[PDB]
């Protein structure tokens, strides 16, 4: 497995998943938008063999739905399957793709389909789909059957994995570890968890146990549990065992799960749907009835309903009424659903297609690997909220005009398209999300209006090998190039009318000068693709300063979220908190590790301090002082120096050649991995007891153990090589690769002795010795300052860190970790997959339309997802909050008070103006982080008689500043009432 | 009265509450079993976000009702 | 005597000093050594505003609530334009191994304050050469439960609404400085009163005494910090005779255990180091002018 | 006779005790009023960490001085 292209995928999935998805054959039929996007998603996944199929040909209408077709393809009237096979082949050299055009009908032999393992169907007639499902399910083993279809703003999804399907992992969440405090020899046994730390478990789960004192028989055994209290539960009988002494570790054991499906025809009479909006749980049944009625009408009349044809609407309504009573549940009929479906039966909508394609590709992954719980058994996505706010639009607005956007006009109408072409949107970040952003926007033809409509993207990042896995906009020949420029070049191919600005800037307060508020107000909506919350908060504060709409989303692995904010309607992004990574006391980290992550972190910090902090300190010290004899004289005169002892100790211990560096590495290993355990055990014997008499070296502490060196150990040799090469690189000592050979190193160490385990004058002596040896030259006061690089395979950073972490686990009797997990933890690499990002991209692009519509507060939604279940939720966003202060005065997050002043304007003038205008006296004034007036600190009382231009010292480019004010609480001794933002102008 | 709190990743939490309890106390009850601070958790019922200062009777939460616990993500 | 000590020094408990000078380009030019260069220079987000109100409220309390006594007293200086740049010095409690000492700290306020506890480090580490208290790391790291957060025990951690800066000050000045820091390490209080534990405590106390004699007075007076300069000159000026008396008592006590064999050589080494320190310390005190 | 004692939350406890109140009786009384275990109750005052056995008057100091507490020292 080439890790440079699947590093994230390996962490998301696991080696078994990649092994299973290898040597896989998938058949897909229908070269529509849905087929194309599912195909690109699966190729990004990297299936060895995929075969596509289509019999139709290019049309001018297909331009608005396909992003790989070209006008030349439409001119030549080529088959849709052929004209794209090259472009999809460009995505992955390791993926073999085949195209087919074999005619399909009731008489077509299906025996050839046994070569594949799963089947995907789109744009197919229903009875043939039923027949195919019956044939696929009758196989031994049955072939996975997948079907999905899209009509306007309506989507249908069904799954069938046969009578029985097997899941090797229900959730994909790593099991936790606990500490055993007490156990009772009872029937049933009672287990007491350690103090605090509730198990958060559930009855019936299985745990395995180890290092239990007294009941050695419970070690290596698996017990089904029965939760009793938050910190205790029950196990089997233990009266026949020995008494419990101490210790014990329990870890949960995962269990394979078997599920069941049904045939398509049976599921049609009573679909097992999934709910995504709890507000209207009855809607999916009505939508399924409407889809079935639409299929009936299409079969009967061999045509789709016409817009403005009321007879079609009533015919479909009658069909649905006939169908509804026939259903097992016998539901009611939603007239508006039928009317809207009939109105817009001939449209196609892109982001809905993208989301459906992402979820379908994920379900195909579930089928091929069995790594997750499959969806059972139906799904229906819809976006009727956009057309609900339209009131009663006319059918004429939906009439086609003979352009590539005919489907979108049939969906929403020409007016919304016109409003769409004039939008000035700003985009920050150009990650994997930004690429499909640009693709969707190109599909929508945003900003194509010549007079108005502009897109801007800024990203300082360059193109990397691993980025190609998630970012399809970029090619292997684009490595080490600006993301923005390459993305713009790739996207402009699809549509020539795109007006795009690409920059290499990183958004930050320092670069805020180019991003003035006039630019913000010029923009109309902003989309985020950031990966860090600090820039997110900064962008939030920027947009709030302009009352501008903003969209934000985030994804890790199989989970994703979307959020919407509207001026004067909702709360800010900062209105909610985020849980940061927890802190670890050295009392753990330095001295008492209990997990591999602790050793990983300790090794990382030791590397950082040794190879980054120390060389920088040394070079700073020796650039501050030019002459070493000067330093010697200053020391001899008794003058104090900063960091003098450390730098003199380093200089006295400066190696001069390869062998000296090797010996230094050996002694460093000795100190790090032998002497520390000896000192710790000397300070604390293994038998040391506490006041209760309990062992100090009890849970969660692990006693250490010194380790004897062995060159024949590959780990020891690898770590020594890493340390030696790092030392040589740091000290600017050139070396040959043959020196790293085990034989040469053995020759070096064959004459190396090790000292056994057990100030100012010595430092002065060493300095004098260095001086008399002419070791104080200008070149001597230098070494390279290194930086961590997890993306380099030869620098040896990861090798050294992993070796050190494994050793640090070893003397503490801790299970080590492989290279990949160590690299992921050290770099804190975030796993991701194309399916989730594509789905959330489709969702946010869809919500952008509602943002454009200027719809009421009820139209918008936020969604949070976890396809591992799978689970999807849609909720209404938080409403704006009111904040009253005193005297009936209230305000919001969008309210901003403004005051105009003068050159002679003073603090007392400002207080008088504010108190007059709003009835409240500002008790304090602060400009951002620098105070301006706090009566508590002495000398601010005299500040009242100062010019405000003098007290502020502002920048000339800005004619106003915003300050923070507060007010005295009604009851003294209470916290001061916060004040809304105040914008002061220096002049009118 | 019995209610269920289903968080993402499939974990199910059992709670005992009575009408008239306040949303902030209901969410503080979560900490006794999960360790999640009250200020860090958002809980959703029937497509609405439960605001602070209200009681269960206002949102019309009854026996065996299901509430979802959701969080925001940082990657991109 | 102690009345005069408390009376003179009451006006200097709280005050302000200028440490950072900003040029025309917004660069932060620090006039003194501060442990938090990178954090201050990089974290330039002004989004936080509630921190300003919280510290404005805190300034009222900290301007009057500073402990001040012959045994120990509190004096703090802060930047005249910023708010997250702190400096503080404390006088060592009477009869402790840290008796009548002087030690400095650097404290930074995170932007998300008061939702998070601030940062703090030692400053009189002797170039990190001395590890003073179990709870004091030689590099300068300071660890407090009210200044940190984990699973642990809820009430002890940093409570944004109840935990206060003055509480942290009191916790430091009281719990960190005790008569017998040797048993501060958990697991050693099991051997309280035992002859071996008592001997180890005596040796550790002698080590601490000689270290603080070397660093907490001589190094402080010879190269004082600009901020608390006049304050330490006044404080050390008044307590010269008692400092000499306690030094002589310590030296006499140190000489008592030199006849031992288990600890005799190290004990005599501590005696020699203490005498060597006091030799120059007496001269330095004799050269100290009246403030 | 009553007392003044302050804590983390700053409660200035004022409750009647006996002039011969042994510190073990003090632990008992503290666990009566609050239920907190005596192991956390390492009472300290006048430079003395209080040992249980001796009485209140056995130390020769008497009531009304604001006393305080130290926990069993957990490490960083
Ligand atoms: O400077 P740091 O990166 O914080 O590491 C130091 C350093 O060890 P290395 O030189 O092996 O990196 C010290 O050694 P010196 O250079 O100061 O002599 C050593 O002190 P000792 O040699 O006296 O053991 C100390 O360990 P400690 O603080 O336990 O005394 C250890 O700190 P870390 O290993 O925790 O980084
Ligand atoms: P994901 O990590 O896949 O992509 C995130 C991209 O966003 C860029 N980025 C991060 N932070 C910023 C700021 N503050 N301004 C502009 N761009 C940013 C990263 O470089 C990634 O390309």
């Amino acid at each position: 497995i080439d890790d440079a292209l699947y590093s994230r995928q390996r962490y998301v999935l696991g080696d078994t998943a990649m092994q299973k998805m290898a040597k896989s054959h998938v058949f897909l039929s229908g070269m529509g938008g849905l087929g194309l996007e599912i195909a690109k998603n699966l190729v990004l996944a990297g299936i060895k063999a995929v075969t596509i199929h289509d019999t139709e040909k290019c049309q001018a209408w297909d331009l608005g739905t396909n992003f790989f077709l070209s006008e030349d393809d439409v001119v030549n009237k080529r088959n849709r399957a052929e004209a794209v096979l090259k472009h999809i082949a460009e995505l992955n050299p390791y993926v073999h793709v085949t195209s087919s055009s074999v005619p399909f009908n009731e008489t077509t032999d299906l025996s050839f389909l046994d070569k594949y393992q799963c089947v995907v169907l789109t744009e197919m007639k229903l009875p043939l789909q039923k027949k195919i499902n019956d044939f696929c399910r009758s196989q031994c083993p049955p072939i996975k059957f997948i079907s999905a279809d899209v009509h306007g703003i309506w989507s249908r999804l069904f799954c069938d994995f046969g009578d029985e399907f097997e899941v090797l992992d229900t959730t994909g969440e790593e099991p936790k570890e606990i500490f055993i405090s007490n156990i009772t020899q009872a029937n049933p046994g009672i287990v007491t968890c350690l103090e605090n730390h509730p198990h958060k478990l559930e009855t019936g789960q299985f745990l395995t146990f180890r290092e239990i004192n007294g009941m050695t028989g419970l070690n290596g055994s698996i017990q089904q549990i029965t939760v009793i209290s938050p910190f205790s539960f029950s196990i089997g009988d233990t009266t026949e065992l020995e008494p419990y002494l101490h210790g014990g570790i329990a870890v949960q054991v995962k269990t394979p799960k078997t599920v069941f499906f049904e045939s398509l025809e049976r599921q049609l009479k009573h679909p097992k749907c999934l709910i995504v909006d709890f507000s209207n749980p009855e809607a999916p049944l009505e939508i399924h009835t409407a889809m079935l009625a639409l299929d009936q009408f299409q079969e009967k009349y061999s045509r789709k309903p016409n817009v403005g044809c009321q007879q079609d609407s009533e015919e479909l309504l009658k069909l649905a009424t006939s169908i509804s009573e026939t259903l097992e549940e016998k539901p009611d009929v939603n007239a508006d659903i039928v009317h809207w479906l009939s109105w817009t039966a001939q449209g196609f909508l892109s982001p809905l297609a993208a989301a459906v394609g992402g979820v379908a590709s994920q379900e195909v992954l579930k089928a091929v690997t069995g790594k997750f719980s499959p969806l059972c058994q139906w799904l229906y996505l819809e976006a009727a909220d956009i057309v609900e706010s339209l009131g009663k639009p006319e059918c004429e607005e939906f009439l086609p005009r003979g352009d590539r956007y005919d489907a979108l006009r049939a969906c929403i109408g020409d007016t919304l398209c016109q409003k769409l072409q004039n939008l000035n949107i700003f985009l920050v970040g150009c990650g994997a999300i930004g690429c499909e952003m640009l693709k969707n926007f190109a599909l929508l033809g945003v900003g194509t209006s010549k007079e108005k409509g502009m897109i801007t993207v800024t990203d300082p990042d360059l193109i990397e090998k691993s980025n190609l896995n998630r970012q399809f906009l970029f090619r292997p020949h684009h490595i080490q190039k600006p993301k923005s420029y390459t993305a713009a070049d790739a996207t402009l191919k699809i549509n020539s009318q795109i007006k795009i600005d690409a920059h290499l800037n990183k958004v930050c307060p320092t670069t805020e000068t180019i991003y003035n508020d006039e630019f913000y107000t010029k923009q109309d909506v902003i989309i985020t693709a950031l990966d860090n919350v600090e820039a997110r908060r900064y962008v939030d504060s920027r947009c709030l300063a302009n009352l501008r709409p903003l969209l934000d989303s985030g994804t890790m692995g199989t989970k994703g979220h979307t959020e919407v904010i509207v001026p004067h309607l909702t709360e800010s992004y900062n209105s909610h908190r985020d849980p940061p990574e927890e802190e670890i006391p050295f009392s753990t980290l330095k001295s008492f590790p209990a997990a591999i992550e602790h050793t990983i972190q300790w090794a990382r910090d030791k590397f950082e301090s040794s190879f980054s902090h120390k060389p920088s300190l040394f070079n700073k010290f020796w650039q501050t002082y030019s002459s070493a004899e000067e330093v010697l004289q200053k020391i001899q005169s008794g003058h104090s120096l900063e960091g003098c002892f450390q730098v003199i100790k380093l200089l006295s211990r400066r190696p001069r050649n390869w062998s000296q560096c090797v010996e230094l590495a050996r002694l460093k290993f000795e100190k790090y991995f032998n002497h520390k355990a000896l000192q710790l055990l000397h300070c604390f014997p293994l038998d040391i007891r506490l006041k209760d008499g309990s062992l100090f070296w009890q849970s969660p502490k692990r006693p250490p153990s010194p380790i004897k060196f062995d060159l024949n150990e590959p780990l020891h040799l690898s770590f020594l090589q890493n340390a030696a090469k790092l030392y040589a690189t740091v000290y600017c000592i050139p070396f040959a690769e043959e020196d790293l050979s085990a034989d040469a190193l053995l020759n070096i160490l064959s004459e190396v002795k090790i000292q056994e385990f057990k100030d100012e004058r010595n430092a002065i002596f060493q300095l004098e010795k260095a001086i008399l040896s002419n070791e104080a030259t200008k070149s001597d006061l230098q070494m390279a300052v290194l930086s961590f690089e997890k993306d380099d395979d030869h620098n040896g950073h990861i090798d050294f860190i992993t070796a050190a972490s494994n050793l640090r686990a070893k003397m503490y009797s801790i299970e080590p970790a492989d290279r990949f997990k160590t690299k992921r933890i050290a770099g804190k690499i975030i796993p991701a997959i194309a399916t989730t990002t594509a789905t959330v991209s489709g969702l946010v692009a869809l919500e952008m339309i509602k943002v454009t519509g200027g719809y009421p507060f009820e139209a918008y939604k936020n969604c949070f997802l976890n396809l591992a279940i799978p689970i999807v939720v849609f909720t209404e966003t938080t409403e704006v909050r009111k904040t009253k202060i005193r005297n009936g005065i209230s305000f919001t997050i969008w309210d901003r008070w403004t005051v105009h002043g003068k050159e002679d304007f003073t603090l007392l003038d400002f207080i008088n103006a504010v108190k007059e205008k709003y009835g409240i006296e500002p008790t304090m004034v602060v400009q951002g982080v620098k105070m301006l007036y706090v009566p508590v600190m002495p000398g601010h009382a005299k500040r009242l008689k100062l010019t405000m231009h003098k007290l502020v010292k502002p920048t000339t480019e800005k004619k106003y500043v915003d300050l923070t004010v507060s007010f005295a609480p009604d009851i003294d001794g209470d916290e001061d009432l916060p004040g809304p933002p105040v914008r002061y102008y220096f002049s009118h | 009265m019995q209610i269920f709190v289903k968080t993402l990743t499939g974990k199910t939490i059992t709670l005992e509450v009575e009408p008239s309890d306040t949303i902030e106390n209901v969410k503080a009850k979560i900490q006794d079993k999960e360790g999640i601070p009250p200020d860090q958790q958002r809980l959703i019922f029937a497509g609405k976000q439960l605001e602070d200062g209200r009681t269960l009777s206002d949102y019309n939460i009854q026996k065996e009702s299901t509430l979802h616990l959701v969080l925001r993500l940082r990657g991109a | 005597l102690e009345e005069k000590y408390v009376a003179v020094m009451k006006k200097l408990q709280f005050d302000t000093f200028e440490m950072v000078s900003e040029d025309e380009d917004g660069k932060l030019g620090f006039k003194v050594n501060y442990h938090y260069m990178s954090q201050v220079k990089n974290a330039n987000d002004a989004n936080s505003a509630a921190r300003a109100r919280r510290l404005a409220q805190e300034a009222v309390t900290l301007s009057t609530s500073l402990p001040l006594s012959s045994s120990s007293s509190v004096f703090v200086r802060c930047d005249e334009e910023r708010l997250d740049i702190m400096k503080v010095l404390i006088t060592g409690p009477a009869d402790t191994p840290y008796a009548n000492g002087c030690f400095e700290f650097d404290v930074y306020f995170p932007q998300d304050y008061p939702s998070s506890p601030p940062l703090v480090n030692l400053e009189t580490t002797g170039g990190h050469s001395v590890r003073f208290n179990p709870n004091l790391y030689n590099d300068g790291k300071v660890c407090l439960s009210i200044l940190n957060t984990w699973h642990g025990r809820p009430e002890e951690k940093w409570n944004p609404q109840t935990s206060s800066f003055l509480q942290v000050l009191v916790s430091v000045q009281s719990l960190i400085l005790v008569a017998e820091p040797y048993f501060n390490e958990p697991g050693y209080e099991r051997s309280r009163g035992t002859p071996s534990g008592t001997q180890s405590s005596r040796e550790y106390d002698g080590n601490i005494r000689q270290a603080t004699v070397k660093w907490a007075m001589l190094e402080q007076i010879r190269n004082p910090s600009p901020c608390f300069k006049e304050v330490i000159h006044k404080h050390f000026y008044l307590k010269r005779v008692e400092i000499m008396a306690q030094c002589e008592e310590w030296i006499a006590d140190i000489q008592q255990y030199s006849s031992d064999k288990r600890v005799g050589r190290t004990m005599s080494h501590h005696a020699a180091a203490l005498k060597r320190h006091t030799a120059q310390l007496r001269e330095e005190l004799l050269k100290l002018p009246c403030p």
